[PDB]
């Protein structure tokens, strides 16, 4: 899109509509005239525009203003709350800019920050950038969280985060015209390449494919129009579902067959019963030309008697010719009717174990894109943010993604090798106790007015906890905890010395020999500009190659790779690295997924800040205190950096409204 | 509204599969032996038609005879309306193979034989004797 | 999810 629309676009919004969260700061315009909005309108996709022009400078209000027009430039406390709104929620002056008039000199309120991935680093620099107090605890002894990269000599490849989801609505965009990113696109074209080490022929590929994403319609249409969400007091799970849909498709090959065959039955029955008929009419011939030659070895001259005998018995004999004859036709067409059925023969399988085993990588890449095993997915809602899908080609960053929670690192307050350990909220404040990695017992203590809590779900999970939240969190929130889930998904990387593969396809996939390996080392890809492969250990085989040595699992590599461009083609990797996403106790995971009996609500909840009891009885209600962002909490883009960035600027604007007050609602 | 094209999932088939665990695997075994019992049934049936198809061989072939040729002449020689009233006894009406029979008069020829000669050839008492049978 | 998909992107059930 193009224009004042395509910077609504570009941020995600509406450009003929106001938002929700648009209603609530401007209720006075939503139910006011529709001159009104439409100016409200303009004056918000303008500003976005004329932000999004220019993502390396602060826009401020004056700025807006003057390049303003009439009417629009009428009406000035209008454009003062649009820019302040937008300001206010991380839909302009975000990120890395140039900050025009610089930081207010003394800060206001003071906030706690777990943990310095991206959603917490987005945040501390939007609250900072707000004037307030703000700094980060970090366990790690580095920023990025689950934005890994591995660096050595000139080799860089990302064990978190490595894709840039397409740019058109991406804020990923604007932090790249910020920051120094390499974004390479990625190609489409991906041959994969079974157990023996050679190409699935195009026919194959291209019918499981389109096999697999039949079946993916299918689920999706048991469970929205047939309402197939629960059995035996169970939610239905993707993989499950696709189950009950292969073996229908199954049953069907049988019953198609078994028709077809009682086709060639009914009508070698019909042949049955008509050489019959011709066999009785073969003998009630065979003795009326007996009965017709006696009758004319009766020498003439006959009297009239002897003579009708031979003229009735040759008339009789002709009656029955004409009969066999009459037969010997529908005994010919009946006899052609069977090898028509014959020769058209129903679908002998409904898949092959070839077959399976490629419609197998289809389900490895839901099995990846999820982070889970499929039995493990909601039926109904794994797929609910589709509709955010941003356009364009995915890219990769190929100077390493760190660059990016690097560059927001700049400026801030971060305390590495710190562990957070208790936090405690209370109607008064806030106090987060930590202790330092090294040295566990050195013990630290943060007072703040509010916590912004970006564990991942899975620290979040740990039975025991890692982290103790006092008073204890309520259940409704615990209970989204343990009904969402946590996926895995780890990457093994492969440095060689030389580029012994197709350098102009960025990615391959490798199809398994059992289903229980669907996963394992499943997709390859060629991303970077040293000699750098990367492979994918996705689904069940995550959990699994977590207890396996680097060398067991750099060897299966090899193999795969041998195997698939000749034993002597592929050199010992003189770098290699492998993930362990689910060990990793920062992490304990890679990233959410939507559990067979959560739903996108349960992201919601994740995001709702809690608010403490009074500390006096009879007090008023307090202030909330313990704020959430990371993936884990944003529903329509869970999963991801982007999404886990813009879920730290949504707190960011939350905690600012709370104790800097929000002057732009009037 | 409807499924993808060719993908069979009805609302009944569907519980069919998951009413128990290996009810999935019940039903499609239950389809694999109703595919063989009908299998050999087919076979079975191929070789019973085989022995019949095989007792026909030679057709009637040594069992036809040749076409009679002749004019459908007019006049009505005696022995050709005894020829009929033997016909008439045989095949009551009709009229057809009577006229195969006398060979040389049209299925019309005969027609008119009834009602001409029905006083002196008695073709009432012929036909009525012709019904008991 | 499958947002997260670059290879081989799945699209059954999803609206086109
Ligand atoms: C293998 C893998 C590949 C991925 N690929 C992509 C991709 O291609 N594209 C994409 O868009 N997304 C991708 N992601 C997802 C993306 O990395 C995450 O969604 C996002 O980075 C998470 O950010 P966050 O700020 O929510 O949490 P995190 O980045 O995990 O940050 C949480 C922080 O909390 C810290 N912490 C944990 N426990 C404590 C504690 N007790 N005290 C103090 N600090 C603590 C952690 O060290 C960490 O720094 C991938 C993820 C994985 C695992």
């Amino acid at each position: 899109p193009s224009g004042v629309e395509g910077a609504a676009f570009q941020s995600r919004l509406p450009h003929d509509r106001m938002t929700s969260q648009e209603a609530a700061c401007f209720p006075d315009i939503i139910s006011g005239p529709q001159q009104t909005q439409k100016v409200f309108l303009f004056i918000r996709n303008r500003t976005l525009q004329l932000w999004l022009d220019n993502p390396k400078i602060q826009l401020t209000f004056e700025a807006t203003l003057q390049q303003l027009e009439a009417p629009y430039n009428s009406d000035t406390v209008l454009v003062h709350r649009v820019h302040s709104y937008l300001e206010r929620h991380g839909l302009i002056n975000f990120g890395i800019y140039k900050r025009i008039k610089p930081l207010p000199t003394k800060k206001t309120g003071k906030v706690i920050i777990i943990g310095s991935g991206v959603s917490g680093l987005a945040a501390a620099r939007q609250l900072q950038s707000f004037g307030m107090d703000v700094t980060l605890l970090e366990a790690r002894d580095r920023v990025g969280g689950r934005v890994a990269t591995f660096r050595k000599g000139n080799y860089v490849a990302d064990l978190g985060a490595m894709v840039v989801t397409g740019l058109g609505g991406n804020p990923m965009a604007v932090v790249s015209k910020q920051v120094n990113m390499e974004l390479a696109k990625i190609k489409q074209k991906c041959p994969l390449y079974e157990a023996n080490g050679q190409a699935v022929p195009k026919e194959k590929d291209e019918m499981v494919e389109q096999e697999f994403n039949r079946l993916l319609e299918a689920t999706s249409y048991l469970s929205h129009q047939l309402d197939f969400n629960v059995l035996n007091n169970k939610p239905v799970s993707l993989g499950q579902a696709l189950e009950v849909v292969i073996q229908l498709q199954e049953k069907h090959v049988k019953d198609e067959q078994i028709e077809h065959w009682k086709k060639i039955v009914k009508t070698q029955e019909e042949l049955k019963e008509l050489l019959n008929k011709m066999v009785n009419l073969k003998e009630k011939i065979k003795e009326l030309h007996q009965q017709y030659k006696e009758a004319s070895e009766v020498k003439p001259p006959r009297d009239i008697t002897a003579e009708f005998l031979v003229k009735s018995k040759h008339r009789d004999l002709t009656a029955l010719c004409k009969e066999y004859d009459e037969l010997a036709e529908t005994q010919g067409k009946l006899e052609e009717k069977l090898q028509e059925l014959e020769a058209n023969p129903p679908s002998d399988v409904y898949l092959s174990s070839r077959d399976r085993q490629i419609l197998d990588w289809h389900f490895a890449n839901l099995e990846f894109a999820n982070a889970t095993p499929l039995s493990t997915l909601s039926l109904k809602h794994w797929d609910q943010d589709d509709d955010f899908e941003f356009t364009g080609s995915h890219l990769t960053v190929r100077n390493g993604y760190s660059c990016v929670p690097v560059a927001l690192a700049e400026g801030l307050d971060i305390k590495l090798n710190t562990a957070v350990r208790q936090v405690r909220y209370t109607a008064s404040g806030c106090e987060v106790i930590a202790v330092n990695t090294r040295s566990t017992s050195q013990t630290f203590i943060y007072k703040c007015d509010a916590v912004l809590c970006t564990l991942p779900l899975g620290v979040l999970k740990q039975q025991p906890p890692a982290v103790q939240f006092v008073p204890p969190l309520p259940e409704w929130k615990t209970s989204a905890v343990q009904r969402m889930g946590f996926g895995n998904l780890n990457k093994v990387v492969l440095c060689f010395d030389r580029v012994f593969w197709d350098p102009s396809v960025n990615l391959f996939g490798h199809v398994g020999s059992t289903t229980a390996s669907r996963g394992e080392l499943f997709l390859f890809w060629n991303l970077y500009k040293a000699p750098i492969l990367l492979a994918l250990v996705a689904g069940e085989a995550a959990g699994i190659m977590e207890n396996i040595s680097d060398d067991v699992i750099v060897g299966r590599c090899l193999a795969i790779l041998k195997g698939i461009f000749g034993s002597s083609a592929v050199p010992q990797p003189k770098e290699t690295v492998v993930s362990r996403w689910r060990a990793d106790p920062w992490a304990r995971g890679s990233y959410s997924y939507v559990a067979a009996g959560s739903s996108g609500n349960d992201y919601d909840l994740m995001a709702q800040p809690i608010t403490p009891g009074p500390s006096i009885p009879g007090a008023p209600q307090p202030i909330p205190r313990l704020f959430f962002a990371g993936e884990h909490t944003i529903r329509n883009y869970p999963a991801t950096v982007h999404g886990a960035l813009l879920s730290g600027l949504r707190e960011a604007g939350r905690i600012a409204d709370q104790f800097l007050g929000a002057m732009y609602t009037l | 509204r409807k499924p993808p094209k060719g993908m069979f999932l009805s609302q009944e088939d569907v519980e069919a599969v998951s009413a128990n665990a290996t009810a999935a695997t019940t039903v499609l075994r239950q389809l694999d032996m109703e595919l063989v019992s009908v299998k050999r049934q087919i076979q079975n049936i191929k070789q019973t038609n085989s022995a019949l198809k095989e007792k026909l061989d030679g057709g009637i072939e040594p069992y036809r005879l040749p076409e009679v040729i002749q004019k459908c002449n007019a006049r009505w020689t005696t022995e050709e309306q005894l020829l009929a009233v033997q016909a008439i006894r045989k095949y009551g009406r009709d009229f057809q193979a009577i006229s195969d029979v006398i060979g040389n008069k049209s299925v019309v020829q005969v027609k008119n034989f009834f009602v001409n000669y029905r006083r002196r050839f008695n073709i009432d008492e012929v036909l009525q004797e012709w019904e008991a049978e | 999810a499958r947002t997260m998909q670059t290879a081989r992107k799945s699209t059954g059930g999803k609206a086109p």
